[PDB]
């Protein structure tokens, strides 16, 4: 605090830090004082060395049931650091921990913009079997359809289908004036270069969203076609294209010459194709058949 | 070391290759810097010969590289993150500010040559992978590369 | 009678220390990165008092603790005693924290230097177990 630090006085009570982690144990006064040095770590700009000694934190968790309230509110501190560079979806489980403090609150701004805060991630976080699962536990809570917003948030999850992406920018880009709370706004356009990386994001969301319902009802579709469904130029198709089958997640083949595009069918020549598609099918009636039996044989029996 | 550059010069083996000058850095090593920070350009430049990328980050990784590293650590990471993300235009425009740590290379054909003749077709991975029919021209617009030797490499990829 | 010994202090101490601080202290040992010391040796009669000592240690710190003659290891037929001291060593695992008492451990140390006879053998071989 004298000389307000730099990167070498942060440095020096970096290798300090361990040294009373083993010698002995203190409940709180240790915990607050071993946060205290990466908030001077974000001054230094170097984040290699703040990811490491934040490794040491999650060692000493879980700290609930000691303070309550305070270490709560230093997941404030770290979603900054997981937030900043490389990963959207660090901060989503561990802001669910961050809507925790809310919880024992007795406010209501603080809450209210927590809501939100936890609830737009999910755009943010590439798409994953652990994301749909992620945003069913958070669904259906009395508390979070008071957010209008979250209206349309939720309508373009449930059942896809399809929708103008301005009329998107529509309810979104009113939300930088409207408010309340303007944090998740504030968080995300508060960066003139983070802003613009979520633009790209948010794009990217909407076209991959829009891709595995054409994944699921092709079949076949004239490329000219998917341009003006995804309201863009051809090229910026390609583009997408591109990432998408380097990513392996669905298989396709995008003949440009001749303007013929479609995603799958698999080939599957002879073997598993009519191997499960027929016999399967032909079980069906099988095992219903039993099925049914027992029905009349109940009515028959009611009435006789 | 020379049996190392012997190696690199026969290209019979790209295994042991690696291993002499692992060895060769662990004799350098807490002694003379200046001949320890020259060796590792050659044991990672060999597992780009061996087209492992991966390694080559999990070896600047260690500890044991930290100290070590420098302007030269960062030109070999560079060549593996541009084998990695599989880019000739990334690897050209970081060949500029490093060509001072590419001279130091004895041949600097041989590598280049067969990098070249191996990113050519890293390239083609990207382009063929979505489709399978395929016009030459709008194609190579992306490699940015007369439409002859393209036919000629594919043909040889079918080869 | 551990105060009644007299000396030797240094020693007294010493063996609570490498002794009874592993049992209740790991922490001072596992922080500082040093492994405990696991054994400890006496002899006398440059002096004596060896088993005295020994012996209010036992009945000192009590807790958990065995006694051992060199001469119960004998067994005649089949040195099994070896897997005595197997079996023992198992039972040490199940009592644990658990303290071994070896007295006249000579004839049991031998060092077999000329070969000869059966005894000397068998005995090597059970000191193969130890
Ligand atoms: N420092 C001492 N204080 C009290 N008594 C002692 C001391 N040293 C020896 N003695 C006495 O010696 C007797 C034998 O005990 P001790 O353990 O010394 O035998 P020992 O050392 O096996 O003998 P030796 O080594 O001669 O075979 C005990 O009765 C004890 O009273």
């Amino acid at each position: 605090k004298e000389q307000n630090g730099d990167v070498k006085e942060a440095a020096s009570i970096l290798q300090e830090l361990q040294v009373e982690t083993y010698g002995s144990m203190e409940k709180k006064e240790r915990v607050e004082f071993i946060l205290e040095q990466m908030r001077l770590c974000l001054a230094v700009k170097d984040y290699i060395r703040t990811q490491i000694i934040s490794k040491k934190i999650n060692t000493k968790f879980f700290q609930e049931e000691n303070t309550e309230k305070l270490k709560l509110k230093y997941y404030n501190l770290m979603i900054q650091l997981d937030q900043h560079e490389g990963s959207y979806l660090s901060i989503c489980k561990h802001y669910r921990a961050i809507y925790d403090t809310p919880c024992i609150q007795a406010e209501s701004e603080k809450w209210q913009q927590a809501l939100k805060s936890v609830v737009l991630y999910v755009i943010l976080a590439p798409f994953d079997n652990e994301q749909s699962d992620l945003v069913h536990r958070i669904s259906g809570d009395k508390k979070l359809e008071e957010i209008p917003k979250y209206k349309d948030l939720l309508k373009l999850f449930t059942t896809m289908e399809l929708m103008r992406w301005s009329t998107l920018v529509e309810d979104y880009g009113m939300e930088l004036r409207k408010g309340s709370l303007e944090s998740p706004a504030t968080d995300v356009f508060g960066s003139t270069e983070e802003g613009e990386k979520r633009w790209k994001d948010l794009k990217n969301r909407v076209v991959e969203h829009n891709i595995r319902i054409m994944a699921k009802y092709y079949t076949r579709i004239t490329m000219k076609r998917m341009a003006q469904l995804l309201d863009l130029s051809v090229d910026e198709s390609e583009a997408f294209l591109s990432n998408l089958v380097v990513n392996k997640t669905i298989f396709a083949k995008v003949d440009r010459l001749a303007g013929i595009i479609n995603f799958q069918r698999p080939k599957d020549p002879n073997n598993l194709l009519n191997d499960w598609s027929q016999k399967l099918n032909s079980l069906m009636s099988l095992v219903n058949k039993t099925t049914h039996l027992i029905a009349k044989e109940e009515m028959i029996h009611n009435l006789q | 070391m020379q049996s190392g550059i012997i190696h690199a010069a026969e290209e019979k083996d790209w295994k042991t290759a690696y291993s002499y000058f692992y060895e060769a850095f662990e004799g350098y090593d807490s002694i003379d810097s200046p001949k320890a920070i020259t060796s590792l350009k050659y044991m990672l430049l060999c597992k780009i010969m061996l087209n492992t990328p991966e390694d080559v980050q999990a070896l600047v990784s260690g500890k044991l590289a930290l100290r070590y590293a420098g302007r030269q650590t960062e030109a070999l990471k560079c060549v593996a993150q541009a084998s990695k993300n599989r880019s000739l235009a990334d690897f050209e425009k970081a060949l500029t500010d490093y060509r001072a740590e590419l001279r130091d290379d004895p041949i600097i054909s041989t590598h280049l040559a067969k990098l070249y003749d191996n990113l050519l077709e890293q390239n083609l991975i990207r382009v063929i992978e979505p489709f399978s029919r395929v016009q030459i021209e709008h194609i190579s617009s992306l490699i940015k590369l007369s439409k002859a030797d393209v036919e000629r490499k594919l043909s040889q990829m079918i080869l | 009678s551990y105060s009644e010994i007299g000396g030797l202090s240094e020693q007294i101490r010493e063996l609570r220390e490498v002794i009874e601080l592993p049992l209740t202290n790991p922490e001072l040992f596992q922080r500082v990165g040093i492994i405990p010391p696991k054994g400890c040796l006496l002899y006398g009669p440059p002096g004596t008092g060896k088993t005295l000592l020994a012996r209010a240690v036992a009945s000192q710190l009590d807790c958990n603790f065995l006694k051992v003659v060199s001469s119960s290891i004998v067994d005649k037929y089949i040195g099994e005693s070896a897997r005595l001291i197997r079996e023992m060593f198992n039972y040490a695992r199940d009592h644990q924290p658990c303290i071994i008492f070896m007295d006249e451990i000579d004839a049991i140390g031998g060092r077999r230097f000329s070969e000869g006879t059966s005894a000397d053998r068998e005995i090597q071989r059970t000191l193969m177990e130890l």
